[PDB]
DNA sequence: TCTCGTGCCTGGTGTCTTTAATCC
DNA sequence: GGATTACACCCAAGACACCAGGCACGAGA
RNA sequence: GCCUGGUGUCUUGGGU
């Protein structure tokens, strides 16, 4: 679930980099450092907006130690999953255990015991999928699911989903 | 009952002294009148006097160094009495633990007890040396490993049946000391088994050198330190600790101060 | 919000004796850790004496954030500030 | 280096230098506080680079400090005393 | 620089809330519940698991690793546990307070005796100050001698209609005097903790603020103990007296002490209690938790050690000239100084210092290696610890250390930018100098040192009077900083010729002295 | 004075300090707001920009 | 390491249970209440953002980056490249993807059009115009929070996206 | 073990008069065993660190409690110099 | 501050109505009943 | 060879009664 | 009728649990 | 082949 947020990161600077071109320096520094990480607290960070034009405020000079400080206040595009959310996916893999389906970042599993009964493994068609009469789930295949509890591990968050409602798979 | 405060490991001598008391009194014109009296080693500190009146409870311990004088009796009630006299284990192949000798602390198996009922047999994992350092104590022992017969045959023996070997008069079955502890020095309530348990069940440093050459020429010294081509060597005859290039020292050696050919 | 105009700054433009000791050292510090020195080193080596001689040619790169009472405050740049 | 040098120093207004002398130059110590609830509580593996409050949950908001150990001291003396000093790196009014 | 990098972002202190540490919160900073007393597992070497050295709660030996941080015994801080007791007992320092909280409240449901319906009392919620507040209300509900079931048709107020009693303090022990409904006869019983517990509970959070307690940081039952934290290692630690024999703290013999005491009372209410047994033994958990925190309580005796004694507890560890306080945090013993005895020295410039060869090559500054000194620098690195002018350690950007007396192969090292090289104190160096007893300002001032032989420190005679120092035998005390930073504030705030001129009478405190003085008339 | 009194008192009454005297910062080891810690030290972003292109960040 | 406008969060006495993030009841915890306040302190109103506006932002931001590294001199693989290392260039090729497969309106003529028809909570009117619905049956059964609020045009909300709909 | 040098020491464990001595050398070598090789751990007394001189005599006996019992007097000279006081 | 504290207790250590030290000490614990 | 007495080591646990001024 | 207050720093020499009970070893009969 | 720990609590006598 796409959000605009407003955020800030403390950047320590060295005092040989005290130069002409030092906010240039922290521009590159900041998007370096911030896009494509992802935190439990906002989700994936995908990029940030008005890179080149950030307003890096002034440094403050710690006391005993001769490095700056920068609080660089900036605007970024971020992407965090919720649960209860539904959602379009992309089918990653399929496997005795249920399916794993790329949602743009990162991976969502959905467990067997939260799969119908009649979307059965057919290992010997050839692509492999899960198959109906007038249903078919073979990789890109437009699937709807719903998130169902949300995982936070700091570095990557996990979800897992379901197809076990009303309206969900594919379509 | 009254219950008394008295000095603390000396209830059973006042229970005593109140006998004699009692029965030095009999029949005189001023008897004690007490008619019993009884200490709970429970009860830390506290005798107990059976009487009618609370006077008789002075009497009877009148003139006694052991109770304190603050006027601390207590009246107990009639639904406590019993309790006062309430008198209060081990069954063989149940575990037990060893209060007393190298083996204090030790957890043991009750293999079984003597027919008058004091001593048990208890099955216990040896802390042996096989006479290592022969010509004990708790502080000092060996530590546990089960007998191994064939090490004291190598290294020190008299074999008794199957798997029984008796080895410095102490009995070892299957690895296992058997051996009698009184019942009273060892613990049966509340064992805790432990972690353990549960697993198991420069060639011229320091050398005399003298000096050949510069102000310090015919001194005596040692070689404190030898980093490199810089010596320090503590001379002797003032209190100083000089630096000393290589090419000035004599070094001691079997005949006379020798050159840097030593 | 806190930050106090250019136009309207009130405090006394001279520095004193405390902010002067401050921004020697200041300079100083970030001089032996390989700062861009701004000025023509010449026979004085030490590191003071290099941020004393920025500083007598008006040309150290800090701020002063002068802290009031109410925590609002006024920013002097050291190039401003009339040094005795 | 007693009471009476310390009033020397804020005196001459040697504000810097009575932080160094108190602190690099003897007894200077690194905690971890949790931003929560502010307690020196934090449960820090470097190594393996995870830490913890397990009081408050929290793996992401959590700050060093600089003090010296004989003021950790007092802190862990004045807990064992039921007294809880929770030390917050920000104002609120 | 000294400690290991962290990701954690560093910051310093803004506020300091005191307050009080719940039980809840008690277990929930704990790693390890404390039940035995035995220190040793049997004697055997490894102390036993849930006993109070339990290497859960941190090492204080340098080859054991914490089993909970990782961390070697320098980093590691030590890990609180926690002791279950039996019967929550007081806390001896809250008693006074407590007794004045059964005054305020009622005995039975506990509520504030007195409404913003009274005028005056109406008045004094409105004093802003938590503890004038409270002893405003106080001031007024004390004579209220009653709790009103009905407020002053029929009000409920949430009275419970009792009678209050005038509860007094008997040591550790609280009486409170109930007066039955002229004259009947009282019947004063004892008021326990666990009796007051259940009865602190029940007030409620309305109620709770109106007393200047706080519902999120001192809520007021938690000023009666449940359960005890137990300080790590760190706290007591172990010392030896003659090598391989080691007594404990004084902290360490006392809680095994609680702990012994606290089975006693497990070991009660299971069989033969007779009663009179039970306030004993209660009363004896009650009087180990109060002196292993306060152990000056007046009107009863000290709890003494075997060696006849007083027990050192938690409240004189802190108190008075050697404690924590005025004896390691308002001042302390610190590196990088010296001290011998004073000579003058006419020959010497006013700002001038004398510094004994021997102390120049004991104390040092840690110089960074720049662009501009690399050469010279070198040449101090080749010099040695033993050879003026040289060095003692050249500091890597990671911190580690290579001493210069056991290092072979001086001569290849090879010294990088921002590398740290500690030499030898040499001739301009700004030095803090000290003569005690500190009167005033000038009892500190900066001299630029001047390495002498001999082993007096040297003072141009001009100084003598502003420090009251003569030569008959005062020593004088030297510091040397340790940074960039404050070399620089020495130098530009406390030298010797910026103080010639006192703020005190507006006038010298230096000049022209004895014989030079003599001399020029 | 009355060093351990004033703590309990300050416990149960939940007191907040405020860290501005020169007494709190210095047992704590930090830079008191006095002297030449009564004000902070900003780096002039402005005044770089008129040094030459060649000392430039990367 | 990295923090937001939103600070202190300190503790209080009575604890929540609305703070567990729960689309259906509109709780986004605390970083994204409905008010937040933007680095100067002025209030704002909570940026949620469709597919379609996402779509054209992350792509403009890219491309007037990318000409700004060029001094100033269509594909997604092509736009992907302008990151910086391969971790960097993981994420955002797959997000462009999964849009490139999944956003509806792919230009701006069509998305102006949809952002004037939407411009009543913010994430609502956000999640109306993510999930593709054909009739009101639809819209509240997967979104069960439109069932109580009594204020349709729903239809021809519906009616509009599928006609500005291209085929495929 | 200490830092200093044990080389001054003789086989009895006692240094013998006449050797000059600096500081920290170990001039009384006595050991404590470990209790449950390598099994003992020094308890040797080192000459105090500010001081040098000559060992002048070493008394050696025994104890009320029968084990041995040693004394090590030095002697040293010291030469006025700056910094020392005099008085009439 | 400090400097008036240091100010007046200097003089003090080196010093028929009261004088001197006893003085000085009524005036700072503001006694009720001077001497 | 057995029994008794003495000495040493380890573990557990206290008690006959016997410097002066000020303020709150 | 209760405690708390009572300069600063520094040097150096001079000291350390008791009693009772149980077990083991040695000597004498 | 780098790391490298020796006590405390008092009392008494002294120095400025
Ligand atoms: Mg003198
Ligand atoms: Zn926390
Ligand atoms: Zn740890
Ligand atoms: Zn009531």
């Amino acid at each position: 679930m796409f959000f605009l947020k407003d955020l800030s990161l403390i950047l320590t600077l060295h005092p040989s980099y005290f130069g002409p071109q030092m906010n240039q320096y922290l521009r590159e520094k900041l998007l370096t450092d911030v896009e494509g990480t992802c935190t439990g607290q906002f989700g994936y960070i995908v990029t940030v907006l008005d890179g080149m034009n950030i307003d890096v405020g002034k440094g403050r000079i710690i006391p005993g130690s001769g490095s700056a400080e920068f609080e660089v206040k900036y605007r970024a595009v971020v992407w965090k999953p919720f649960k209860g959310e539904v959602v379009d996916a992309i089918v990653s893999n399929v496997s005795p255990i249920g399916f794993f389906a790329d949602v743009g970042p990162l991976n969502v599993f959905v467990s067997t015991r939260l799969i119908p009964d009649n979307l059965v493994y057919n290992p010997s068609n050839s692509p492999p999928a899960y198959m109906s009469n007038d249903e078919l789930i073979t990789k890109g295949s437009k699937v709807r699911l719903k998130v169902v509890g949300t995982r936070t591990d700091v570095n990557e968050i996990y979800a897992i989903g379901s197809i076990k409602e009303d309206f969900l798979g594919a379509i | 009952i009254w219950g008394v405060k008295v000095r603390l490991g000396k209830e059973k001598d006042v229970v005593r002294q109140i006998l004699k008391k009692k029965l030095a009194r009999e029949g005189t014109k001023n008897p004690l009148e007490i008619y019993s009296a009884f200490q709970r080693d429970s009860f830390k500190g506290h005798v107990y006097i059976e009487a009618r009146k609370a006077e008789a409870i002075n009497d009877a311990l009148k003139g006694n160094v052991n109770v304190f004088s603050n006027n601390s009796k207590f009246l107990v009630g009639i639904v406590e009495y019993k309790d006062l006299l309430r008198p209060v284990k081990l069954t063989r192949g149940s575990y037990v633990r060893v209060k007393n000798g190298k083996f204090k602390g030790d957890l043991a198996q009750v293999d079984e007890v003597l027919e008058n009922g004091l001593e048990a047999r208890l099955k216990l994992v040896p802390r042996l040396d096989y006479g290592k350092d022969l010509s004990y104590t708790s502080k000092f022992r060996p530590a546990q490993r089960l007998f191994s017969e064939a090490e004291a045959r190598v290294h020190e023996i008299r074999r008794d049946r199957d798997g029984f070997v008796t080895y410095g008069g102490e009995e070892y079955y299957e690895g296992f000391l058997y051996k009698t502890f009184r019942l009273q020095n060892l613990i049966v309530n509340s064992i805790n088994p432990t972690l353990n348990e549960l697993s198991l069940f420069d060639p011229t440093l320091n050398k005399t050198v003298k000096i050949r050459q510069g102000g310090y020429k015919g001194k005596i010294g040692i070689v404190k330190e030898a980093n490199g081509d810089r010596f320090r060597v503590e001379l002797h005859n003032p209190n100083k600790t000089i630096p000393i290039p290589c090419s000035f020292l004599l070094i001691e050696s079997t005949h006379g101060w020798v050159p840097y050919e030593d | 919000e806190l930050a106090i105009l250019k136009e309207e700054r009130t405090t006394t433009p001279y520095l004193t004796k405390y902010e002067r000791a401050r921004i020697l050292g200041t300079r100083a510090l970030q001089i032996s850790m390989n700062a861009p020195v701004l000025v023509d080193i010449e026979g004085e080596t030490d590191p003071l004496q290099i941020a004393m001689k920025e500083l007598s040619q008006r040309k150290i790169p800090l701020v002063i954030r002068r802290y009031l009472p109410d925590g609002s405050y006024e920013d002097w740049g050291c190039d401003e500030l009339i040094v005795d | 280096f007693g009471e009476m040098e310390r009033d020397c120093m804020i005196a001459h207004g040697a504000a810097g230098f009575l932080k160094e002398r108190l602190m690099e130059a003897s007894d200077a110590f690194r905690v971890h506080v949790c931003g929560i609830c502010g307690l020196m509580s934090v449960i820090a593996n470097l190594k393996k680079n995870q830490f913890e409050c397990r009081s408050c949950k929290n793996k992401t908001n959590i700050y060093q400090l600089h003090i010296p150990y004989a003021a950790k001291l007092l802190f862990q003396e004045l807990m064992a005393m039921n007294i809880a000093p929770r030390l917050y790196t920000e104002r609120s009014g | 620089s000294q400690f290991p990098y962290s990701s954690a972002p560093l910051r310093s202190v803004k506020e300091v809330q005191f307050g009080l540490l719940s039980p809840e919160e008690i277990r929930a900073i704990s790693v390890v519940k404390i039940e035995y007393p035995e220190i040793m597992d049997e004697s055997r070497q490894r102390p036993r698991e849930g006993g109070l050295n339990d290497p859960k709660l941190g090492s204080i030996d340098r080859n054991f690793k914490c089993q909970t941080c990782g961390e070697g015994m320098a980093e590691c801080p030590g890990h609180f546990g926690h002791m279950e007791l039996a019967k929550p007992v007081f806390h001896i320092g809250f008693i006074p307070k407590i007794k004045k909280v059964c005054e305020c409240i009622c005995m039975n449901c506990g509520k504030l005796l007195l409404d913003e319906t009274n005028p005056t009392m109406a008045q004094a919620i409105r004093i802003r100050d938590p503890k004038k507040r409270f002893n405003a209300v106080w001031q007024l509900c004390k004579t209220k001698m009653v709790c009103e079931a009905d407020a002053p048709k029929v009000v409920s107020r949430g009275g419970c209609g009792n009678t209050q009693p005038v509860v007094r303090k008997d040591g550790m022990k609280l009486w409170g005097t109930w007066k039955k409904s002229r004259d009947a006869q009282p019947e004063r019983k004892l008021l326990t903790p666990g009796e007051i517990l259940n009865v602190f509970k029940h007030i409620s959070p309305e109620d709770c603020f109106r007393l200047g307690f706080n519902e999120d940081y001192a809520r007021p039952e938690w000023m009666i103990i449940t359960v005890l934290p137990v300080p790590p290692p760190q706290v007591r630690p172990s010392i030896a007296m003659d090598e391989t024999t080691q007594g404990q703290d004084d902290l360490t013999h006392k809680l095994s002490d609680i702990l012994k005491a606290n089975i006693n009372v497990q070991k009660l209410e299971m069989d033969g209690s007779p009663q009179h047994i039970i306030n004993e033994v209660e009363q004896l958990l009650q009087f180990h938790v109060a002196t292993y925190m306060d152990n000056d309580i007046a009107g009863q005796p000290q709890a003494l050690q075997k060696s006849g004694r007083p027990v050192k507890a938690i409240r004189a560890r802190l108190k008075g000239k050697e404690g924590r306080l005025r004896g390691n945090l308002m001042g302390k013993r610190v590196d990088f100084s010296a001290r011998t005895v004073i000579s003058g020295d006419p020959n010497l410039e006013l700002d001038q210092v004398g510094v004994p060869i021997s102390i120049a090559k004991t104390l040092s500054y840690p110089e960074t290696v720049t662009q501009y000194n690399i050469h010279r620098l070198t040449e101090y690195v080749r010099n040695g610890p033993n050879e003026h002018p040289g060095a003692k350690y050249v500091i890597r950007d990671n911190g580690d250390r290579i001493d210069l007396r056991y290092h072979k192969r001086a001569g290849d090292i090879v010294l990088q930018y921002g590398w740290k090289v500690e030499r030898h104190l040499m001739d301009d160096d700004p030095v803090l100098f000290n003569r005690q007893p500190s009167l005033h300002k000038m009892s500190m001032m900066a001299h630029r040192v001047k390495v002498m032989p001999y082993s007096t420190f040297r003072l141009n005679l001009s100084v003598t009077s502003p420090y009251n120092a003569d030569f008959d035998g005062d020593e004088m005390n030297l510091h040397v900083p340790q940074s960039e930073e404050t070399r620089a504030e020495l130098s530009q705030l406390c030298a010797v010729p910026l103080q010639i001129v006192s703020p005190q009478s507006n006038k010298p405190v230096m000049g022209i002295v004895q014989d030079t003085l003599c001399g020029v008339r | 004075e009355e060093t351990v009194e004033i703590l309990f008192e300050a416990g149960a009454a939940a007191e907040l300090d405020d860290c501005r005297g020169v007494s709190e910062n210095v047992m704590l080891g930090q830079l008191a707001p006095m002297g030449t810690g009564a004000f902070d030290v900003m780096i002039d972003e402005k005044l770089l920009t008129s040094l030459p292109a060649d000392y430039a960040p990367t | 390491v990295s923090t937001s406008t939103v600070g202190a969060r300190r503790r209080r006495a009575k604890q929540q249970v609305d703070d567990e993030e729960n689309a259906t009841l509109l709780r986004l915890g605390p970083e994204f209440a409905l008010k937040q306040y933007d680095h100067d302190g002025n209030e704002h109103d909570l940026i949620a953002l469709s597919l379609s506006e996402s779509r054209l932002l992350i792509r403009e931001a890219l491309k007037a980056r990318s000409r700004a590294r060029n001094g100033g001199v269509i594909d997604d693989d092509e736009l992907a490249k302008v990151t910086s290392g391969a971790v960097a260039n993981g994420v955002v090729k797959k997000t462009l993807d999964y849009l490139n497969t999944f956003a509806r309106f792919k230009d701006e003529e069509t998305c102006t059009a949809v952002d004037q028809l939407l411009h009543l909570h913010p994430f609502e009117i956000a999640q109306l115009s993510s999930l593709g619905c054909e009739d009101v049956d639809e819209a509240i059964t997967l979104i069960p929070s439109l069932a109580a609020k009594k204020e349709v045009n729903l239809q021809r909300i519906l009616d509009e996206l599928n006609r500005l709909e291209d085929p495929y | 073990l200490k830092h200093g040098t044990y080389e001054k020491l003789d086989e009895d464990g006692l240094i013998a008069p006449g050797v000059r001595v600096s500081g920290d050398d170990i001039i009384i070598g006595k050991t404590t065993p470990i209790p449950p090789y390598h099994t003992k751990r020094d308890a040797s007394t080192p000459l105090r660190s500010t001081e040098n001189g000559i060992v002048d005599q070493v008394l050696l006996t025994t104890n009320q409690e029968g084990l041995k019992f040693v004394k090590v007097r030095m002697r040293t000279t010291k030469v006025p110099q700056i910094g020392d006081k005099f008085a009439s | 501050g400090v400097i008036a504290a240091q100010s007046i207790g200097e003089p003090a250590t080196q010093m028929n109505v009261t004088l001197g030290v006893p003085r000085l000490k009524e005036i700072l614990n503001v006694a009720k009943n001077i001497k």
